[PDB]
């Protein structure tokens, strides 16, 4: 059979998180800009930049610009109190979507988010008009790299494939493992060292 | 009724468990048949390799028999110890009548499992945690089986009127005739009550 | 940064090759453990004065820290699981004894729950098959030659 | 499952032997064999004829179809068709694997049958992925695959599962 | 409305002896192999075979384990099956931590400087602890003395191990202000390969 641990899979691609995935975690802790719509008082010693002097109680002002992890702009994004306010990462954009569209083999999705699919699934949970563009540009991305992924894993023998995994995300990576975990697999068998 | 379909119905339902993205209704009597013809076949072997050629086959069949049993038993304990809070929630929900997936001992085992890891997962953290973050909901932190998954099937018995649903446009659904023999790849959710009745098997 | 300390939990544990099992990190699950106390600490402190002095402005800051426990607390259980499933793994791949190279490296609880989950799976073997037992962890390759 | 659980189920198979001692029929839990003859072709498992060979207790016969000739042809009807041809046994790779490792004394140009049949598999996997590409590019949700073995099936059906669920995701999450 | 509410509440202040028993045995020279299940034999054990079909309620291994590939019930030392046959009981495996195998760091010789003692230990329990001690690379010495004596070839005690408070060699420890230690500190010192620090496990504290 397969070997006793699999790591638990990720839920990022869902309605919700999964909540003990380490992808998951991995993705939920990369930083994203904000706004503030209400002055926030007594946390500007952990923004220091933006500690407004030093006799408004370490407040954050209104309409600073801060990078929060995506769990924490989560947790406080309420559309009734607009706490903050959400801005689109450049990646999201039309250009970059535009720039899928047109070949999605191209980019390392490694170097610009280890979790780029996870992470984009998760930020529809905000309202926004270009919630469907996003979904769309993420699945014309998947089906534009799987048969490229299919050729790779059952070519990687033969071709020195380390500069395309090196560039893949962390499920591409885990899927690629899977595929040339089954061809070592048959090739053992058919040379009889599989028992 | 004959051992040769006892047999045929184990490899089915050790194959269905392979496939199968969730655990599979309880099959008792198929495991009890062939423990019992298992005992009684090594009950009738002696002990002397001579001109005895009979049992060094005898014990071969044995073996491979015991090997699937075997496999089908670890696949059901893994899929069992994977999604546990999910299974004996859905148990306890369980209506009268429908045929259950658990036996008695499985059922055992997974709330034993759950126990000690809610006993775990207390002593280590959760009593050094504060007052408010101490009670972690199981239901919803362990991840859900996912019905959604496709999969392989081969039709035992022709079945009809199954109707395909691409995506959410109900304008792309449509429907679909499967004939006796083929081989097909689908969403098990699609499929599962023809699995549980037996009609189709997971290739 | 809050949280950092369980981020490199994680990332110690993630980056682990597959199937070792490294040192158990208690300082850091000490020093998270804290640090969640202290935030607690201040949410508590922080709710008194916006009832007591009618401070409603501070509400939503004070959610902020309690968006962080529930990170905390998120985290710990995590990494936890994630020891929990290696554990397992080396129960199938050694047997009933764990080397002692990896022995070294599991904490008193979680040898406590190794030695639960054996005791359990060694029960629900005795229970199959009537007085007999059946071993499924033998045979685990087909008998072919 | 493992390609080892596939080999395992392919070991059931028929073959004829040819024994060269006497023995009464034998009342397996899965069937009667035998009576056993000298010289008179016998119906067994292919595990059991594996196992009296390597015991050198009788004689190897190959299947008919194990023909360099005839597998020259199916290779080439499964060439010359688009789609998947029916193959003369559900597992022909572990029954030319096991013959060809174990009897090549009994089986004539037993290189030019691996071949054939890796020649074959080879086509045969080509196939399968020309199918998968056409099937995740118009995103469909039902195929045809009457004729696909339990082998490459079980080679590649984690993957391609694990793709379509991903798929399922992205094509529903717009909810 | 109900939300906020919650949260400002969250915060709010207020006759056969082994008949029935199973035993698989690994790890054995031939000899001792067979003595061990000639001794299970005489105490009415069974014994199973390698590659047996049936699960095993005891895997026998040596004092220091070894590779047991099969399912057991409970692993058990021939120490605690010692044990067992001279108190014709059957011990809890996990009422002694002399009963399970004890992890040890290879190579390592911590106490090749220490000159140890034994008090209120006996039999096998006695010879488990010497093996281990001489493991470890300390002498023990049958008597307990203070002060090195060329003429009778013993060595001044470096430590008093024991588990209990009373005794000639316990008194003579404080008398002469030798650390008494429990058997914990030794545990824990070839777990560790370093010598533990014995304040943290005098016999006073325990």
């Amino acid at each position: 059979m397969s070997e006793a641990y699999f790591r638990v899979e990720s839920g990022a691609l869902g309605p919700e998180e999964n909540f003990l995935s380490l992808d998951d975690i991995l993705m939920s802790h990369e930083k994203l800009p904000v706004r503030t719509e209400t002055a926030m008082p007594r946390l500007g010693a952990f923004f220091l930049e933006r500690s407004a002097g030093a006799e408004t109680d370490n407040a954050v002002p209104q309409g600073s610009k801060l990078e929060l992890p995506l769990w924490l702009a989560k947790g406080l994004f309420d559309n009734k109190r607009r706490i903050l306010s959400v801005e689109l990462p450049k990646i999201y954009q039309e250009g970059w979507r535009t720039v899928f569209s047109a070949d999605p083999n191209v980019v390392d999705l490694h170097k610009m988010g280890p979790h780029f699919y996870g992470f984009g699934s998760q930020l529809l949970h905000f309202d926004s008009p270009e919630n469907a563009d996003i979904s769309q540009s993420l699945l014309q991305t998947f089906i534009g790299r799987f048969r490229r992924i299919m050729d790779s894993s059952q070519n990687a023998y033969n071709e020195d494939t380390s500069a395309l995994v090196a560039r893949l995300d962390e499920m591409e990576r885990g899927l690629f493992q899977t595929g040339q975990k089954g061809l070592n697999d048959f090739q053992c068998w058919e040379k009889g060292q599989a028992s | 009724l004959t051992p040769a379909e006892l047999i045929e119905r184990l490899e089915q339902a050790w194959m269905n468990e392979k496939f199968a993205p969730e655990l599979l209704e309880s099959k008792p009597e198929i495991v009890e048949c062939v423990m019992e013809q298992l005992e009684h076949m090594e009950e009738n072997l002696r002990r002397a390799k001579r001109e005895d050629l009979k049992v060094s086959i005898h014990q071969m069949e044995m073996e491979r028999i015991r090997y699937v049993l075997s496999s089908y038993l670890r696949c059901r304990l893994m899929k069992i110890e994977k999604f546990f809070p999910h299974v004996l929630e859905k148990e306890k929900t369980r209506p009268e009548g429908e045929p259950s997936s658990l036996s008695p001992e499985e059922l055992a085992f997974a709330r034993e499992f759950m126990a000690n890891t809610e006993s775990y997962l207390k002593n280590v953290a959760l009593k050094h945690m504060p007052p408010n973050l101490q009670k972690v909901d199981l239901f919803r932190a362990v991840p859900k089986p996912d019905l959604d998954s496709y999969v392989f099937l081969r039709v035992r018995e022709r079945q009809e009127n199954i109707l395909v649903e691409p995506d959410t446009d109900e304008q792309r659904d449509y429907v679909i005739d499967l004939e006796k023999g083929s081989q097909h790849l689908i969403r098990y959710k699609t499929i599962a009550p023809l699995v549980a009745s037996g009609a189709v098997q997971l290739i | 940064m809050f949280c950092e300390k369980a981020m490199e939990l994680i990332r110690e544990l993630h980056r682990a090759p597959e199937g070792q099992l490294p040192a158990f990190n208690e300082d850091g699950l000490r020093q998270v453990l804290e640090e969640m106390k202290a935030l607690y600490e201040q949410n508590q402190s922080d709710v008194n004065e916006a009832k007591s002095g009618g401070r409603s402005d501070l509400i939503p800051t004070i959610k902020f820290r309690h968006c962080s426990l529930l990170r905390n607390r998120r985290c710990t259980v995590a990494y936890l699981y994630d020891r929990l499933l290696r554990i397992r793994a080396l129960r199938w791949e050694y047997g009933s004894i764990l080397p002692n190279a990896l022995r070294f490296h599991m904490a008193a609880e979680e040898m406590e729950w190794f030695n639960n989950y054996k005791r359990s799976l060694a029960t629900y073997m005795r229970s199959l098959g009537g007085d007999e037992g059946l071993d499924i962890t033998q045979d685990m390759k087909p008998p072919k030659s | 499952m493992d390609a080892a659980e596939v080999e395992f189920l392919a070991e059931k198979e028929l073959v004829t032997i040819i024994p060269n001692f006497s023995l009464d029929k034998i009342y397996l839990i899965g069937g009667d064999l035998g009576p056993f003859n000298p010289g008179l072709p016998v119906e067994v498992p292919l595990w059991l004829a594996i196992n009296l060979k390597q015991r050198q207790k009788c004689r190897l016969l190959p299947p008919e179809w194990m023909d360099v000739e005839k597998l020259e042809k199916m290779r080439d009807h499964e060439r010359k068709e688009e789609t998947f041809t029916p193959m003369p046994s559900p597992y022909y790779m572990e029954l030319t694997k096991l013959l060809l490792n174990h009897a090549s004394d009994n089986i004539p140009k037993a290189d030019e049958i691996r071949t054939l049949v890796k020649d074959m598999w080879d086509t045969r996997i080509a196939k399968l992925r020309v199918s998968a590409d056409s099937f995740v590019r118009q995103q469909e949700a039902h195929a045809k695959l009457d004729n696909l073995t339990l082998m490459e099936i079980n080679t590649s059906g984690t993957f391609l599962t694990q793709a379509l669920n991903h798929m399922y995701k992205l094509r529903t999450n717009l909810q | 409305e109900q939300a906020d509410e919650d949260l400002l509440s969250q915060y709010e202040n207020g006759e056969g002896l082994f008949s029935q028993k199973s035993f698989l045995v690994l790890g054995f020279s031939n000899e001792n192999e067979s003595n061990i299940a000639n001794i299970i034999k005489e105490n009415a054990g069974k014994i199973m075979s390698l590659l047996s079909r049936t699960v095993a309620d005891y895997a026998v291994v040596p004092l220091l384990g070894c590779e047991v590939e099969a399912t057991v019930g409970e692993v058990v030392t021939n120490t605690w099956l010692v044990t067992c046959i001279d108190y014709q009981t059957l011990f809890d495996p996990k009422s002694n931590p002399l009963f399970t195998p004890v992890p040890v760091m290879t190579g390592m010789t911590p106490l090749e400087d220490c000159v140890i003692s034994f008090s209120q230990c006996a039999g096998a329990e006695k010879e488990s602890l010497t093996f281990l001690a001489n493991l470890l690379g300390a002498s023990v010495q049958e008597y307990f003395v203070r002060k090195s004596n060329a003429k009778k070839g013993m060595f001044a005690s470096t430590h008093l191990i024991l588990k209990e408070r009373g005794g000639s060699k316990y008194e003579a420890a404080k008398k002469w202000n030798l650390p008494a230690v429990t058997i914990a500190w030794l545990l824990e010192t070839a777990r560790t390969g370093k010598r533990a620090d014995e304040s943290h496990f005098l016999i006073e504290n325990s």
